[PDB]
Formats: structure tokens, sequence, C-alpha cells
RNA sequence: CCCAUAGUAGGCCUAAAAGCAGCCACCAAUUAAGAAAGCGUUCAAGCUCAACACCCACUACCUAAAAAAUCCCAAACAUAUAA
RNA sequence: CUCGAUGUUGGAUCAGGACAUCCCGAUGGUGCAGCCGCUAUUAAAGGUUCGUUUGUUCAACGAUUAAAGUCCUACGUGAUCU
RNA sequence: UGGUAUAUAGUUUAAACAAAACGAAUGAUUUCGACUCAUUAAAUUAUGAUAAUCAUAUUUACCAACCA
């Protein structure tokens, strides 16, 4: 992913999903919106 | 770890402090002495 | 409708609402038609066809669905959301698909 | 080591005179 | 600079709601204090160290009785944040030639001229 | 030492630090909370 | 049906020939030669100049007090000149230019030899003051965007307002004073020397009611 | 969540400028929908948004991190009436 | 702090440790077809060359390697040496 | 790595609103040429802001540096 510490959505089909304590974003459309809170 | 640079109690970085609850009321008991204080010296 | 024309309505040979109007619980049967009477769905497979037959016999509504493979699928909407049929209505597609190909 | 440049104001060294 | 403070006038302006609340009565006002000390001096200025020797407070914890007037307020308002200062009450009066030796002072602030030291029969 | 200004918060004296504790804003609370009443 | 509301007319503004912010230089036009002290009590405490809206009704509120160089002025300048329609909205500067000369002294010398040479110019800010005025047939909502993204960028705590939630501020703040359960408030106990507190607080203190420390401004506290 | 027809490719500029390089206007059909708010096209196409319908998404708009070198560092505890 | 003495460059010898990973391991993204690479997450068990000139640390150069890592340890270590 | 200087016709070189010089062309001149004179063509490292001045990175020049 890339480690934000301000997360932000990207696009329409960006998702947010606490998983593993913390906050994620996932894409299928553009897989390079993934982010990881740091 | 945990080292305080230099002195604990003195300089720019200190050792925090903090106000437990006790001391709250122990500053609360004396004030309400001298505000009772201000009564009697206004007669 | 967006997530019923994802899928499409191939294995689909023929669809068959039956409702009464004036009962007080076709709502639900009202709003499957209300999706899948829409161009998105409908377009995807044409040889599918999507009837409605009103009735005023005091009679309960029901859902026939008739596949390629020959299997039926019946959905009495009395007590069924929309949702609940469409779901469904949507499994079957997939399992039926899959067994004809 | 760097030698450093010297102050230009002379005088103000008078006292109070009370 | 640390310097002395100059105490507003208004602070000593008893209100009608801390008279319901002290028990005083601003038409009769009390005519003597009992001061003591609560307070030690040390890290206190010298100018709040001599006051407390004015007023015969050096030891702690023991009452002394003063004029309740504006000089000697003046002095205690230097001070009013290390001692505690409570009304002198008479409930029998002043105490005659006769009482000098049966009296006590109670933690009430009431001056009794007859200490028994017996049970109350009542 | 330090001065008065600084580009750092500076640690206060325990007395005002203590002093700044008691001295907080209170909310009033309700007896009963406005949303259980009607 | 959907209720539709009346829309505010904005027809009435007038935007000005110049709508966008003048430029600003590093130094002053004249070259100062008198060496000044560091003065650090002009940006302590709450400030006395340009607290209130003049012709505009959006601006970037300073809730904490610091200085401004160059770098500072086109950051705001360019962010907001880029940002902003110059046919609907227009902005002006309420801070002077960098007056306030700051020495320096050159790398590796040590203490003593004198004072040093003047190196940049500052512009000291106080806190509750007005740094950019926005205005004209615009929302806030169009402006709150980049005016938030100048206001963090800014050296001290910043934030954009409006002349109604600006005055919404103060009217809460005072609401908060006067409901405050608390029978012990900072102002009362210095004011009185209640404990000798007078001798771990400051002359200001009797002033700022312990809602400044150094630079630093604490809006939640009465 | 849902849904999208039309005067018209508005005018001018432009090799071209079609809701979206610029300037001017910003009127109007249909119960309902900006002479277009965000992508996109060499220009067009194409995907959304604001609209109608349906009926209750009937939100918050007040704060976003952390790493050093001998070995973490009292042990532990959320519920029996402020002493 | 130490001048009634805390022996100071580099090297040899022996290495302890940190991870801000040079190689080997596990993963996400890519303007990742593949072969090579860029970037980030995780990982410190194991390892991280021989030589010419220079007192050198560095640096250049030659030949190699999966890689020839960055730092601290009184610029680690002279009652062990040089 | 550090800062300090750096840029002008095709080249060469004062200065930025573009000056001169070599070479080029053109004539004037000579029996024909050289020389000379006159004329003509010909440029500001490129990027962002002030509006033509500061920045921006390049560009090549210029000195600095383990230590005992
Ligand atoms: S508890 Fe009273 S409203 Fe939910
Ligand atoms: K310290
Ligand atoms: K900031
Ligand atoms: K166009
Ligand atoms: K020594
Ligand atoms: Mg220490
Ligand atoms: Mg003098
Ligand atoms: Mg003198
Ligand atoms: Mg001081
Ligand atoms: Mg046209
Ligand atoms: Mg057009
Ligand atoms: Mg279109
Ligand atoms: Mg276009
Ligand atoms: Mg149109
Ligand atoms: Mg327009
Ligand atoms: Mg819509
Ligand atoms: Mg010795
Ligand atoms: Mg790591
Ligand atoms: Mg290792
Ligand atoms: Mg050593
Ligand atoms: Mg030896
Ligand atoms: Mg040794
Ligand atoms: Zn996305």
């Amino acid at each position: 992913f890339k480690n934000k510490t301000v997360l932000k959505k990207r696009c329409k089909d960006c998702y947010l999903v606490k998983r593993r304590g913390r906050w994620y974003v996932y894409c299928k459309t553009h897989p390079r919106h993934k982010q990881r809170q740091m | 770890r945990g080292r305080i640079p230099g002195r604990q109690w003195i300089g720019k970085h200190r050792r925090p402090r903090f106000v437990s609850l006790r001391a709250k009321q122990n500053m609360i008991r004396r004030l309400e002495i001298e505000a009772e204080n201000h009564y009697w010296l206004s007669m | 409708a967006a997530a019923l024309a994802r899928l499409g309505l191939r294995p689909v040979k023929q669809v068959r609402v039956q409702f009464c109007p004036f009962e007080k619980n076709v709502e639900s049967t009202r709003t499957f038609l209300q999706t899948v009477s829409s161009e998105k769905v409908r377009s995807t497979n044409l040889n599918c066809s999507v009837i409605a037959d009103v009735r005023h016999d005091g009679s309960e509504p029901c859902v026939d669905v008739l596949f390629g493979d020959g299997h039926r699928l019946i959905m009495r909407g009395a007590h069924l959301t929309a949702l609940e049929m469409l779901t469904a209505f949507a499994s079957h597609i997939r399992a039926r698909d899959a067994a004809g190909s | 080591k760097k030698s450093g440049g010297s102050s230009k104001n002379l005088g103000g060294k008078s006292s109070g005179r009370r | 600079k640390f310097t002395r403070s100059r105490i507003p006038e208004k602070v000593f302006q008893a209100s009608p709601e801390d008279h319901e609340k002290y028990g005083g009565d601003p038409q009769n006002p009390h005519k003597l204090h009992i001061v003591t000390r609560i307070k030690s001096t040390r890290r206190r200025p010298y100018w709040e160290k001599d006051i407390i020797k004015m007023l015969g407070l050096e030891k702690a914890h023991t009452p002394q009785v003063h004029k309740n007037i504006p000089s000697v307020n003046a002095k205690l308002k230097v001070v009013k944040h290390l001692i505690r200062i409570k009304p002198l009450k008479l409930p029998q009066g002043l105490p005659a030639e006769e009482n000098m030796s049966n009296t006590c002072l109670k933690s009430t602030g009431e001056l009794v001229v007859q200490w028994h030291l017996k049970p109350v029969e009542q | 030492g330090s001065k008065a200004v600084t580009r750092h918060r500076r640690v206060m004296h325990f007395q005002r630090q203590k002093l700044m504790a008691v001295t907080e804003y209170i909310p009033p609370k309700p007896a009963i909370h406005p949303s259980c009443l009607p | 049906v959907k209720t539709l509301l009346p829309v505010p007319s904005f027809e009435d503004v007038s935007i000005p020939e110049k709508p966008k912010l003048r430029f600003i230089e590093r130094a002053p036009l004249v070259p100062k030669v008198r060496r000044e002290p560091k003065n650090l009590s002009d940006i302590r405490g709450p400030s006395t100049e340009a607290t209130e809206f003049t012709e505009g009704n959006f601006a970037i509120l300073a809730l904490g007090g610091g200085y401004l160089h160059w770098g500072h002025f086109e950051m705001m300048r360019l962010t907001i000149n880029r940002s902003m329609d110059p046919k609907n909205m227009f902005a002006i500067w309420r801070v002077p230019a960098p007056f306030k000369p700051i020495t320096r002294k050159s790398v590796g010398h040590r203490m003593g030899g004198g004072k040093g040479a003047i190196d940049h110019y500052v512009t000291p800010v106080k806190a509750g003051r007005l740094v950019v005025e926005m205005g004209g047939r615009c929302e806030f909502e169009e402006v709150q965007g980049f005016l938030d993204q100048v206001a963090h960028k800014l050296p001290f705590a910043a934030k954009a307002v409006s002349r109604g939630t600006l005055e919404k501020m103060r009217k809460d703040q005072e609401e908060r004073e006067r409901n405050n359960q608390n029978p012990w408030t900072f102002e009362r106990i210095a004011t009185a020397n209640m404990l000798g507190i007078r001798k771990v607080l400051s002359p200001y203190d009797l002033t700022h009611k312990g809602k400044y420390w150094g630079k630093f401004y604490m809006p939640k506290r009465v």
C-alpha cells in the first residue's frame, strides 16, 4: 500500500474499512489508491 | 530507555509532573478558607 | 436494476408476475417488476420474456420464472421483500448459468 | 577559531546623577 | 518583576448571598478577630514575614485575638493566605474579674467563662 | 533560562499547573437528559 | 415535493479594479540602520488591531502569535490568486509588509563581539487578528477550502472564518463563562492574589486571565 | 439508492471548439433536468453530478504517526457506601 | 566532571548492539508483458572479497561477489599490539 | 558534498529596450585586385514570479574540507 497519516478516497470506488486495528483504503478499480494508516 | 536530558526538574526539557486528584482537593480546601477570610475582613 | 444488470438474464426464458393491485400486500411484487422491466435488464437478453398479468381474484401474488434448462423458480411475495426476491432470483441465475456451461 | 568583529558603539558609561 | 500586590476594594464587599452562608450580620459587625497561622512564612517574601511577627503569629495553630479595625485589617489583607480568620463569640459575655481563670476558647470561636469539665445534666 | 515567549510550549510551575487544573470549565449537567424527555 | 428555498443575491456587491492581492516586498523601501531589540511582546497576548471586518465577509483568523516573513506572503498570495475567481471575488491584506529587522551573526562565531547584522524582516502578529480578508459574490463554502489550506501552512494556529462564525465563536465563549458551574476562576484568584499565587504568575496574567501562555492561545479556557 | 429525452453542434473565435482551450449571452420544450459542476474525446463519442419519480441515506464536518544502539521494567487491579 | 594526568589519528586483534535492510526471505503498487528495475510494508537469525597509490579515515583505479549496508559502543578496544 | 562566479548575433565581445569587432553579403573605388570607406543580414542558458527584478533549477568556471 502507501502509508498515510490522513486517509483520503481518490475515486468513487474507494472504500474505507478498519482491519488489523487500523484504517485502510481499498480500491478494486484502481489498486494504486490503496492506503494504510500510519 | 526514558532518559530525561540533564537534570530532571530544571532547564528546557524537564520531566513532566501531573496533577493528582488530592492535589486538586488540597488546593480547593485552601481556597475555601481564604474566601471566607474575605468575608470577615469586610465588616 | 444495476445489480441485476451486471449479471444478465442469459439463462432465463420467461418471467411472469401476477398480483392483485387492490390488495395491500403487493408492494413487494410491484417493486420486483419495476426493476426487471427496466431497459438495462431487459436489454441483456431480448429473447427472455417478461409478462405481467393483473388479477382481482383476491389471490396471493407469485413470481414464476422459466429457465432454459427447464427448471422453475416460484416466489410468493406476500411475505417477501423486493431485495429478498431479487437476491434469490440472482443466486439461481448464477447456479443455472454455471450448470449449462 | 573564526575571529569576530567588535562593537562600534563607545561611551554610554555615565553614572546616575541622583 | 515580583512585587507587592494591591488587592482591589471590591474583593472585600460581602454580597447578600454571602451573609446567608457564613452567618454574619453587616449591621452588627463583630468586634474582635481570632487569627491563626496555618501556613509557613518560608518561601514567602520578607514583607510577609514581618507582618506575621507584628501580629504575634510566629507559632502556628496558636489562636491570637486582634481588633477588627481598618489598620489591623490592612495588615491581615497582606497575609490573608497564611491565616484563618474567625470572629470571637461571647455567649456568656465578656469575662468578669471572677472568671478570668475559668475561661476556655473553643474551636467554634466561642469564649465560655465557666469551664466546669463535667457532663451536662440536661 | 528560557524567555517568556518560546517556539515550544513552556512547562509551567507546579503551582500554576495545579491552578489551571482547578479552574477548568465545568458544563452544567441536567438532572434528566433532554433526549429522554418528550 | 422537495421544498426549494430562496437564494441570496449578490448583485448589490461591487468588485474593485485590482481584486487580487498586491505584491509584498522583502524589505521596506528605505533600509533601516538602527538595530532593534527582540521585543517578543509584539506577538504576546490578544490583538488590539484588525480584529473586525472592514470590507469583506470572509477572512483568516489568527489563533496564535508569530512572525511573518516574505516566504509566508508569497504562499498566501499565489495560493489565493490562483484558487479564486477574480470576477466574483476580491482580496486585501490586513497585515503590513515586513518591517521589523531581524539580526543574525555569521556562522562559527562565539558569544560576544557586539550585535549581528540585519538579515531579514518580519511582520509581528498577535492572536485574534485578521491576516487576509476576502469578499464578493460568493458563499463561505467556496473560499473556505483554500483558506483553510492556507491557514494550515502559517507558522501559527489559524482558521478561516466569516462574519457569522466569528460572531458565534465569541458568543459561545461568553455563554461558557456564564454557565460555568465551577466557582473558582483564574481571574478571581489572580486578582485577589489568593494562595500567594502571584508569586508564580505574571503581571500580564491579570489581563489575559489564563487564556494565553506565551504566544499560544487556549480557546477552551474560560 | 434512483434516474437522464429535447430547441442546439447557442453565438463568436478557431484547421477544428459539439455542456466542459477562450470571449458574449445563459434564454427556453416536456410534470421533470445547469446553453453545464467533476472526469473524458485530436474534435466528437462516453461516464457522473445537480432534476422529476420512488420514499425517510432520515450521518460527523470538533482532534489524526512514529524509530537507536548492554536488558522491557515494581508487582497488580475496572463494581462493598470520602475516610 | 577530570590538568597531585580521562594517553590522543588510522590500522591489527576480538567483536557487543541499533535498523533508518547492501545481499538472501515474505508482501502491496507500478508508466510491472517477460528478463531487468523504481517505490513502499515486514523481517536483524545468517552474511557482507582480494589488491595498486596514499600515514591516511575517505577517494580513485583493477579484478570479483547473492551482496561488498548505514551507524553507536570514551571518533569501541595501546595495564593486548602497532 | 559545500558555497562563490557563470551565460549576448555564426563566432567574438560593451551592455539587457540591444552597442561594437572578426567573418558573410552588398555596392563605392581600381586596368583588375588588396586595403579603405559605406551599407545590409545576424543574438540576450533556457524555466516560474516583480513587471522586465528577484527566485528557480541547469551550465560550465572558482576555492573549501576525517583526524591526531
Ligand atoms: S435512554 Fe432515554 S432516550 Fe435512550
Ligand atoms: K533538563
Ligand atoms: K500551522
Ligand atoms: K468548446
Ligand atoms: K587534564
Ligand atoms: Mg540526568
Ligand atoms: Mg546611561
Ligand atoms: Mg554605571
Ligand atoms: Mg526569565
Ligand atoms: Mg457553434
Ligand atoms: Mg461552447
Ligand atoms: Mg454529453
Ligand atoms: Mg474539451
Ligand atoms: Mg441544452
Ligand atoms: Mg459558464
Ligand atoms: Mg441525480
Ligand atoms: Mg589521582
Ligand atoms: Mg524495518
Ligand atoms: Mg549484522
Ligand atoms: Mg577511540
Ligand atoms: Mg605496552
Ligand atoms: Mg585500555
Ligand atoms: Zn479508487
